[PDB]
């Protein structure tokens, strides 16, 4: 995107509410460019 | 600030991302310094001579 590297990923939380369910996220990340990442 | 607008940021970096891909030798050059950015809110340019 933007003629830039980025990942993207999907991650899970487990969650007691007992019993358990789950919760999740989206995360993105990108080379800068020095080569590290954000 | 009453009837004027100034511009606080710049997109400048997110275009140069793109030129960026070939070194810097685009980075550098005057095509790149040449990168335009969006008009500040409701209005229009005008040239008057």
């Amino acid at each position: 995107y933007k003629s830039r590297l980025y990942l993207l990923w999907l991650e899970q939380k487990e969650i007691t509410k007992t019993e358990t369910d789950y919760r999740y996220e989206l995360k993105l990340a990108h080379i800068r460019y020095d080569g590290t990442w954000n | 600030w009453q009837s004027y607008r100034t511009r606080l940021n710049t997109l400048f970096a997110r275009q140069l991302v793109a030129r960026a891909t070939t070194g810097i030798d685009t980075i550098l050059s005057m095509e790149t310094q040449n990168i335009q950015e969006p008009q500040l809110g409701k209005g229009f340019y005008a040239t008057f001579v």
